């Protein structure tokens, strides 16, 4: 697997170094050619997926899983991977064992069953509505995925400042090429609010070649508290758009 | 937490928490103790 | 068109691959050693020293032939003639406070046991 | 704890010059804003 780290070098030393330019997965589907340079998901600088036609002998496939303990923490390349760990190749975590159970040692194991926490609705402390959770959990913990639609640039631009205009904002920068709509249908996640140093955070999903967008926890969390994120937007924007911050001055 | 500071350490400005107190009451009240000083 | 770009909410962008992972210099020789002096087997080719006993051997005289179990024979002596001059060879480095071996202790090495000089 | 410090006018003149816990707030059943009841806040 050293040999798809080092063909990993050539993905890297050419168009993974700027680390921020993220395509739509594609099917690299070769008719006759073998997976050459010009190969769709080498072009799309990521794997051959076992949907795409790269056959079984191509080293640009991921090799798999094997973290026996669980693909949950630093040592886990396929945790370090964008992706829920496969169920075909996490069985030294459980990842196929039980998908109808609830319970094992893996925790990137989400979206495969739909782990889901109990929401509340109200009123929020910062801004109108708001979302709160029901029970405990710890930090780097997985909170459900920011689902939606998903549409174009353009149109969101189009929409967005219109959007803007009656300050609206239910759109995740997808990614390069996409972007998450979550404005008449979405997720039960929509309707939370904004920290600088809120107690959970988002991290961007791979779910099966699908770009993908769940929350996770910053730090320890009990019963009743509130549900915020860094909506990482510019300064100008973040007063214009989430200048309550819910503090005093201590010092 | 040992460096709690006092009963105040929430914000600058947040959204209004409504005031449940009501308008009717007070002028009831008004001719009542208007009702009530006289005598 | 595009003039103008919406805001969105954003994170990192962040998807990289594992490090590299090799083994550290010194470790995977402890391994050979384990390996090696668990073992027995003659560690040179049979070819290669049958042609060069084959040639030395014909400078004192033509025509020689060698029973092929006299042959397995200097190379048993030999490897354990080096093997056991390289067990005193590292002494001696281990002595200048040297890890590895140098060519300047094995004449040391030679000539403490009196053979050479 | 009281703090129950002195009385000294400086107390306000420099000062100008709530342990939650639990499900404090009211909270609503998320499918139609509708005010939630304790009763059922679990099989929601
Ligand atoms: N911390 C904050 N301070 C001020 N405005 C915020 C904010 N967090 C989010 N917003 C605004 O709220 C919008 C998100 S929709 C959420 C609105 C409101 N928080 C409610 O739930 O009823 C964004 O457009 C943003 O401008």
């Amino acid at each position: 697997h050293r040999l798809w780290a080092a063909h990993c070098r050539k993905i890297q030393l050419k168009k993974d170094g700027s680390s921020n330019h993220v395509y739509n997965y594609q099917p690299c589907d070769h008719p006759r050619q073998p997976c050459d340079s010009s190969c769709p998901c080498v072009i799309a600088q990521n794997f051959c997926e076992k949907f795409c036609q790269c056959s079984s002998e191509c080293q640009n496939r991921f090799p798999g899983c094997r973290c026996k303990a669980q693909c949950n923490t630093k040592q886990c390349p396929c945790y370090l991977a964008v992706r829920e760990c496969d169920p075909d190749l996490c069985l030294t975590c459980g990842a196929a064992d039980h998908w109808d159970s609830k319970n094992v040692s893996c925790k990137n194991c989400s979206i495969q069953r739909g782990s889901k926490k109990h929401l509340l609705l109200a009123p929020s402390d910062v801004a109108g509505w708001g979302i709160f959770i029901k029970d405990p959990v710890q930090k780097n913990e997985f909170i459900s995925e920011y689902c939606g639609e998903i549409i174009s640039q353009d149109e969101a631009d189009r929409r967005g400042k219109v959007y803007d205009k009656y300050m609206c904002s239910f759109l995740f920068n997808l990614n390069n090429d996409f972007v998450v709509d979550a404005t008449r249908k979405g997720n039960k996640i929509r309707f939370a609010n904004h920290s600088v140093n809120p107690n959970c955070y988002a991290k961007v999903m791979m779910v099966n070649g699908d770009h993908r967008i769940g929350i996770f926890a910053k730090r320890a969390i009990q019963t009743g508290e509130e549900l915020f994120f860094d909506y990482r937007y510019s300064q100008a924007d973040a007063l214009k758009y989430v200048g309550i911050e819910r503090e005093m001055e201590i010092p | 937490n040992k460096r709690r500071k006092l009963k105040n350490k929430r914000r600058r400005s947040l959204p209004r928490p409504h005031d449940f107190f009501d308008a009717q009451t007070l002028d009831a009240i008004r001719h009542r103790a208007i009702c009530f000083n006289l005598s | 068109q595009l003039a103008t770009k919406a805001a969105r909410k954003s994170a990192p962008a962040t998807g990289g691959v594992k490090k590299p992972h090799r083994y550290r210099p010194g470790t995977v020789a402890l391994r050979e050693i384990r390996r090696y002096q668990k073992s027995t087997e003659l560690l040179i080719r049979k070819l290669p020293f049958q042609r060069l006993v084959r040639e030395i051997a014909q400078d004192f005289k033509t025509d020689l032939r060698f029973q092929s179990s006299a042959v397995m024979a200097l190379q048993e002596a030999s490897e354990a003639y080096l093997v056991a001059l390289f067990e005193d060879t590292n002494l001696c480095a281990i002595h200048a406070k040297r890890v590895t071996i140098m060519p300047k202790d094995i004449q040391l090495a030679r000539r403490i046991r009196g053979e050479r000089a | 704890r009281p703090k129950r410090t002195k009385a000294s006018m400086s107390e306000f003149l420099e000062s100008e010059d709530t342990y939650s816990s639990g499900h404090n707030r009211l909270y609503f059943h998320s499918d139609t804003c509708l005010p939630l009841r304790p009763q059922e806040m679990e099989v929601d």
